[PDB]
């Protein structure tokens, strides 16, 4: 998963990161660096490597401490700027939870 | 518990109201907390957007005994949950669920046939 989140209660504000990878989010099933942004960094595919050639936009209103901890599932961009736009997301859990 | 369709409102003692005032989510006149006591705590909770609001604490407490159901009497718009104590105490519950439309002779509010009895009886009933 890759996923917004907050460094605080999280209004889920969903973007992909965008540093290239060699494209393996791209690999994957049907039924390398180039510091370019990557394609699309929210969710799905990933990995753990291809988390690591993408990093955060510093431009939206969270910013994690860590600069790309580099772990699709922990995911957590920071909560730097709330009550704002980076709109919001939700989730099953915001519904029950 | 009795469960009923509604948001907490602001309370508005007085100056009649249900503007938009979110605190989407079903506010549940029943017997206090406890489920013993005469008191009625207004169970309020969202599976729901309150656009986080409660205006509730945590449930609204009640003075049995003198708790009328005003229909919403003194007529504003559609539904709230006029909960008229003192007419001073008097406790609103945002309406949220309108259904059945608003139908007159019952709440004349938004939501009544079904809630409005329940909000009757929830006040006026024994338990």
């Amino acid at each position: 998963t890759v996923i917004g989140i907050r460094g605080s209660d999280q209004a889920i504000p969903k973007f992909q990161m965008n540093c290239y990878a060699k494209e393996d989010a791209f690999s994957y099933p049907r039924m390398k660096y180039s510091s370019k942004p990557y394609k699309v960094d929210n969710m799905t595919r990933i990995l753990p490597q291809q988390s690591r050639y993408i990093s955060f936009i510093k431009d939206d209103r969270f910013v994690p401490v860590r600069k790309f901890k580099g772990n699709n599932g922990v995911v957590v961009l920071r909560d730097r700027e709330p009550k704002e736009p980076v709109a919001l997301i939700e989730t099953v859990r915001q519904m029950k939870d | 518990v009795i469960k009923f369709r509604a948001g907490v409102c602001e309370y508005n003692e007085d100056s009649r109201l249900c503007t938009p005032i979110p605190v989407q989510g079903e506010i549940e006149i029943k017997p206090n907390e406890e489920e013993e006591l005469g008191f009625w705590d207004f169970e309020w909770r969202p599976t729901e957007k309150p656009v986080g609001r409660e205006l509730d604490p945590i449930s609204l407490i009640l003075i049995p005994g003198e708790t009328m159901w005003v229909p919403i009497k003194s007529s504003k718009s559609g539904r709230i949950f006029a909960l008229v104590f003192s007419s001073n105490e008097r406790y609103f519950f945002w309406l949220q669920e309108k259904n059945s439309g608003n139908l007159p002779l019952n709440e004349l509010s938004a939501k009544d046939k079904e809630i409005y009895n329940k909000m009757i009886g929830v006040l006026n009933n024994s338990s």
